């Protein structure tokens, strides 16, 4: 019952999608063997909709690994849920990237991607009924970017109808740990803007921001981040793994956030982001989690709401809790800060709720937005691609593996597009 | 994943025998040939038991051969490896290379070849020479062009000592290196650079060793080589390949000259007294007297940036340092790349050698950056050539071997095209 | 009852029959020494259409180990099961062939052709009922292919009315250990075509191509190759061998996959084929089996059926199963990929199941189809032996035994014939 | 399954006290003539305790025959079958054919049919020789002829020792070769040959033998002959016989030529450096200066191979090996035989001689092709041919004899035949 096929292509997609299946599974309480421990029974009632049951009551995850560098695969492997995905979904191949779209999407990605299309057929048809594609990449590297895009393109082409669901981590000019990074970022958003359906903007310096404020950690790694974009990844998808008063699917998600066919770019958040040592001087009533929720310093996108108008926001609460001050808050949220929200919708808010919530915490949710000030990133990001491409640096490499430099100027149209798009709505 | 490398010259030798030494201790390697998938990259699997590196040291004069024969490290290397010649290159780019060299690259070509063949992750190739030489210098770019023409997709990470600005070992190593550029500069991929006054200011102020010896000097350089592809041996947080030197280094396929640092060098009884953190160490590295050659980069302006870290070293306060740096102005960044920086950490820490001059530091890093400073060091070596040039020193000797006047004019102006392309990229 | 004689011809026949021997005797629990261990009475109920009975419940083989060389005996003889077999039907020669079809057809087979003829005699009036003929042989070779091939011919002028079934492996070119196989092969499908009435067409390089991917042994043997290939055997004589809910005969076989007298080359597979480091990952219901019965890459032949249409196939299932999902998989199995089927026959499956499975397996298939994309092998074989024909290069050595170059023409005229009748059903 | 063999000439005799050493070591035959179905291929059951080879030592000279009788292994070989003559051939292929080969034949032909008629199972001969010298072309041809009309239908493995293009032994060799090919051209079903220098190059440059002797170079040759006989005597996952080398090498009945190689050849301490698989060897056998013959196989085109490999060796990685040989464009096959290669695998390994040059190793292959490379050693040897042909010199010495003029025309012309054959065939 709307099965989705989780793909995790490239680095940071393998890790953050490797907590992904980390997070939930103590949620449905599985063990990292593969069989059940858990407590309620609601847990194996929509334990089908991520896993695929087998003999002696275990349970192998519908996750499709893709990399083009084989050491990756070898840390995930040995990880702690390492062993419960499948040996065959381990497909990969030899030769890194080297960061470079054109080498993993038309060279390296292109004798791969024969081999990958096999696997997810397989994942597919084996299920009753498919509903969409929770994918996880990054839009710099080559392999994330470059082969990552590829297959959304492919799948786009089988399944035309099914809904494409990307997590993406994007560059930033503060926090850039590659130089090739606007030239892989540029052509990646020229296929997550025709193809996909929604895509979440994740910006890896708000996730540096978050964990200073709030959370305060004082040695904070990556596997501290991928937790806390993790927890947004099973907010999404709490609707139909768990019953709840008020349903939202990934679909019904889509037509309140999507109001136009390119503009499906959000911006995700989380609550409660509380350190230990001020998780006492807390109240977990719904006001003081609805605060942090809109807040401008809380979501983990660098661009500040503030600067522009919110599209649309959708809200997917979670634990028992009471309806009218759940949705009241949502009432004086939008109305105090009319400026910051468009006037030609009379209602940006979508709700949903739970009634089973994350082990460890009684009450949460999850922040969803899509607003006019992701253009910043977009501005950024445009001035960086033309800084370097108004003197063809760093495009020879590309040539190489015969890519045309008005491929980077079809991308360049594309990006004041959309650039314009945003800042048509404001 | 694996690659393997040839060693060419007295330079390329002495620090063949001082990194696979670092490389043995690593994993563990005991000298004897005999102690998973950390060491696949550089050492094979003998049947059971034992080791052997993917090394082929090569050199016309017999000396540093046997030596390594005759030395301590017998049973690690292949006695057919070790590969000599019979008459000396004689500081001659023409007699490493035409009378020697044709000779010699026989038995040496194919070998690469079937040493290749067992191979199936081979990445790519890195060599170890200098080009004052001759048979750093001639030898060095044939086995270069003939595998070029051979392979040509996979990459070549050249590591070459060039000479100081007014220190020098020889006297014709201006002939020497002009006419073995003009055959590297359009098939090599990248070239790493060393300096030989340069290194000795590093050990001189920082390591406070006021009589060190080449020995000394190839320690630090094995932590260089070592460190940039410790993140294909060991588990990283961010891993990076051969090919990232590539494509975040080389804005231009003919300028394709990055600088080479490292950071902390610190000696035993100051390392309890001094401080280990990434803010100190990323200033120290950015710190002009603190490279590997005498060049200002305060004149010039970096093209690209890489970063590689080792150790326990978190993304938190590494970030915050960069960020620093992009803030100060006391080094300026060329407007054709802002976001210039390629940051790279692998979790094993830096080790050290029993007896050696480096301290052990729970933490390093090392940097490897394109810029435009170097094209006064051309314009060095180009100035000093035209006074030797327009009094024909030296050129019996070349003509001798069997070339003429003519290339000499083609290693002249190919040296003035790189000039003006380091003076228009520098805009 | 319907009794099968079989008849080891070759070396590769005496390796797999051995094998053959070795995978049923376990099925049926017979000791080596030749006394039943077992545990069912339904062994004991069709022990005798493969053995025969002799004092102190002792079970002798009906097996008749035919080889022009006498090593190969002593290995077969010194085996796991070799002393099981009866000394008697151990005949052979003492001088091999030397890979030459002239050798073991007109000379050296002439002369023992006479002495295997009584052989068989013998285990022919003593059952109750002969049904036909179970031979292994190799289309490479001299022994295989001449001797094996020329009592094909002598039996099918004695027994002209039973069913001649042949399990036989075939050259390919990426994998040839011998210089003489396309002038074997050309002259062994010459009887094969118009004598028998069923044959498997098994690729060696298929043996080591299913070996890397599904079951990715490390260090294969030819032991290992043969236990796939004799598994096959076994599933193809289920029916008769243990009680069904659908019995289908090795003559019910045959009308359903042999459309024409000479189109009967079929192309064998078995599922499940999963390694102990993936067993646990994996399903046993029928979805997952059908998926990889029908599988491009599963079967052991070389010859991709994408590139044709499906002439007719059958699978013969094996286990207590449920039949709704067994037939529905094969609706869907064929109208979603109606361009590989024949649309001049409405149904080209057929269906067969057993109630009892093999030994440490609870759910198993056999998968037999007959192609027109048997023709690629056809075509490689063909332009070989008209490769080395045209300046009639190894000739010489079959003529000094008295063989007419105008042979070699007419298994060459045979030879594009099949090959074009293949073309016209495609 | 059993196989006779004779040896001729101070070459035969050499290769045999070296291949019988070999023999009886294998299957555990101390020298003294004492210890199932493993040894009855070559050596017989002497009622109890007790073994016999099948062999007879030929030869005219006698200071070979009774050094073996003085020799260590007096015991094994039986005193009647260790015949010698009266006289010397002395370098002559008439003198050792007609003056003293007539009056010795007729106890060594009757000899080898009362010794096969105790046998029974008797698959063919094998023949060890040099064409170089008198006993070893004369006496060879005669023998060979005399059991050809008796038996025929039998095979006959030739194994004669060519001498090399520039180093050689004696200077009439060109007279001696070239007379004796003329009857072996149409009775002999194939002939397998070996080199002086190219295998003096074997132990040079692998085995690092700078000192060595025909007791070391019968050694790896007694190795390739054992090898494949290896099939028939010890059981093997791919059995092969001794008529698959008249079916799959000799695609014509006069062109019956292949050349011979052995791999690995390595020595002692360099064999626990060196990695021990198919993969590398598959390589060392194809390389051209590895072979027992001074011919490029590149100049030429191979009609056909074959592959015989021992010990543990499963067929996977023995299958990609060959692979990698089909698409490697260094080497190319004739277009009248694409599948052009017979694999065959024994299970026995390969065993080493107490106190011998050649290492253990756990496999091994030794690979016959026929190649239309060895037509222009027949140039060679014709053109050599030519210029004393045309001095007629050394020629009064074979009409000495009793031959005359007429027969070394039909010795020319014979040759002539086969070169026109060659150029045809390699079309
Ligand atoms: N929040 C996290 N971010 C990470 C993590 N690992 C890397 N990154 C960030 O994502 C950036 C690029 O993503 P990747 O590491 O996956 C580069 P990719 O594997 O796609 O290409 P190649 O490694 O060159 O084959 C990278 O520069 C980091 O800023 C992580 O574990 N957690
Ligand atoms: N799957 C297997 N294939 C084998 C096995 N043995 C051989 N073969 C393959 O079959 C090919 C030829 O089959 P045979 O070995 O029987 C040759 P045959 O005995 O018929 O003739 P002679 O040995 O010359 O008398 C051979 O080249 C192999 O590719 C085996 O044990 N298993
Ligand atoms: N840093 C460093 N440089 C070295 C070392 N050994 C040699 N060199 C360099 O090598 C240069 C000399 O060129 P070489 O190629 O070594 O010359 P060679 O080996 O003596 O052989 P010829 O050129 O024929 O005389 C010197 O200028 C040194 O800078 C070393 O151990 N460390
Ligand atoms: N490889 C090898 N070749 C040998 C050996 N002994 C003899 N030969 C070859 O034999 C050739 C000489 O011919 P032979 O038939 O031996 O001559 P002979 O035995 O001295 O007798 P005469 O011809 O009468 O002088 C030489 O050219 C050698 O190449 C040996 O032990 N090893």
């Amino acid at each position: 019952m709307r099965e989705i096929v989780h793909i995790q292509a490239g680095q940071c997609g393998n890790q953050i999608g490797a907590k992904f299946w980390e997070v939930i599974s103590d949620e449905h309480g599985i063990d990292p063997t593969g069989s059940y421990h858990g407590d309620s029974d609601l847990q194996l009632e929509r334990i089908n909709v991520y896993y695929n049951e087998a003999a002696g009551n275990k349970y192998v995850p519908r996750a499709i690994l893709v990399d083009l560098e084989p050491g990756t695969m070898d840390s995930v492997r040995s990880g702690p849920f390492g062993q419960i995905f499948r040996p065959d979904n381990f497909v990969f191949g030899q030769s890194g990237a080297g960061n470079n779209w054109a080498k993993g999407h038309y060279t390296e990605g292109a004798e791969l991607v024969d081999s990958v299309l096999d696997v997810v057929r397989k994942e597919s048809e084996s299920c009753d009924c498919l509903q969409g594609f929770q994918l996880t990449h990054s839009l710099g590297g080559g392999t994330g970017s470059g082969m990552g895009t590829l297959l959304i393109s492919k799948i786009r082409e089988e399944y035309p109808d099914r809904i494409m669901n990307t997590f993406s981590v994007m560059p930033s000019p503060k926090v850039s740990d590659t130089v090739v990074e606007p030239y892989n970022a540029t052509l990646s958003v020229h296929q997550l803007v025709e193809n996909t359906d929604e895509t979440y903007s994740i910006d890896n310096e708000a996730l540096y921001d978050i964990c200073f404020r709030t959370l305060k950690l004082t040695t904070p790694t990556y596997g501290d981040l991928n937790h806390l974009v993790s927890a947004t990844m099973s907010g999404v998808t709490t609707c139909l793994r768990f019953p709840g008063q008020l349903n939202a699917d990934l679909r019904k998600l889509a037509v309140n956030m999507v109001p136009f066919p390119r503009l499906h770019f959000f911006m995700p958040g989380f609550a409660p982001l509380t350190s230990r040592g001020s998780q006492q001087y807390r109240a977990l009533t719904v006001p003081e989690l609805t605060q942090q929720m809109f807040d401008s310093k809380n979501m983990m996108a660098a661009c500040d709401p503030r600067h522009g108008r919110y599209l649309t926001v959708a809200a997917i609460f979670r634990g028992r809790m009471s309806m009218k001050e759940v949705d009241e808050q949502m009432l004086n949220v939008q109305n105090k800060n009319s400026s910051y929200f468009v006037e030609w919708i009379p209602n940006n808010v979508k709700t949903a709720v739970c009634d089973i919530p994350p082990r460890g915490l009684k009450m949460s949710a999850t922040f969803i937005g899509n607003s006019t000030a992701i253009q910043e990133l977009f501005k950024r990001i445009s001035e960086q691609f033309t800084a370097m491409f108004r003197r063809k640096a760093f495009l020879h490499w590309y040539t190489g593996e015969g890519m045309d430099e008005m491929e980077f100027t079809e991308a360049e149209s594309n990006m004041n597009d959309l650039v314009s798009e945003y800042q048509q709505y404001q | 994943r694996e690659c393997i490398s040839v060693h060419v010259g007295q330079a390329g030798v002495q620090m063949g025998n001082a990194c696979w030494e670092l490389y043995c201790l690593e994993h563990g390697i005991q000298p004897d040939g005999q102690m998973d998938d950390s060491f696949t990259t550089f050492f094979c699997e003998t049947g059971a038991g034992k080791h052997v590196p993917r090394a082929v040291f090569v050199d016309l004069e017999p000396t540093v051969i046997d030596e390594i024969r005759n030395g301590p490290y017998r049973q690690l290397f292949h006695p057919e490896q070790l590969i000599t010649g019979k008459e000396d290159a004689a500081n001659n780019y023409a007699r490493g290379h035409y009378t020697i060299g044709k000779e010699i690259i026989d038995p040496v070509l194919d070998r690469i070849r079937k040493l290749s063949d067992q191979c199936t992750g081979l990445q790519g190739f890195l060599v170890f020479h200098s080009f004052g030489g001759g048979t750093g210098s001639g030898f060095t770019s044939l086995l270069m062009e003939r595998l070029s023409v051979d392979y040509g997709k996979k990459s070549k990470l050249e590591f070459s000592i060039y000479p100081a600005p007014q220190v020098s070992t020889a006297v014709v190593e201006p002939y020497n290196s002009i006419l073995t550029t003009h055959t590297t500069l359009e098939h090599s991929d990248c070239a790493f650079m060393v300096d030989n006054e340069a290194i000795y200011d590093i050990c001189r102020r920082n390591l406070d060793i006021e009589r060190p010896t080449y020995t000394n000097l190839n320690r630090l350089i094995s932590q260089i080589v070592s460190s940039i592809t410790a993140s294909l041996r060991f588990d990283g947080a961010l891993n990076v390949d051969l090919t990232e030197f590539q494509t975040n280094l080389v804005p231009y396929p003919r300028i394709h000259f990055p600088l080479a640092t490292y950071a902390p060098v610190i000696s035993a009884e100051k390392a309890y007294h001094e401080q280990l953190s990434v803010a100190e160490i990323t200033n120290a590295c950015f710190e002009p007297a603190n490279q590997m050659v005498k060049c200002d980069p305060r004149h010039g302006k970096y093209m690209a940036c890489c970063l590689l870290y080792r150790g326990d070293v978190v993304p938190k306060d590494v970030n915050a340092a960069i960020a620093a740096i992009k803030t100060k102005r006391s080094i300026q960044f060329v407007d054709w790349c802002p976001t210039g920086f390629k940051v790279g950490i692998n979790y094993q820490p830096p080790t050290v050698v029993p007896g050696g001059d480096l301290a052990k530091v729970q933490r390093a890093v090392c940097m490897l950056s394109n810029t435009t400073a170097i094209a006064e060091a051309w314009a060095r070596l180009d100035h000093k050539f035209d006074l030797m040039y327009a009094k024909r020193a030296f050129v019996h000797w070349y003509v001798g071997e069997g070339m003429e006047e003519g290339e000499f004019s083609e290693a002249r102006e190919d040296m003035a095209a790189l000039e003006k392309d380091y003076e228009e990229v520098g805009i």
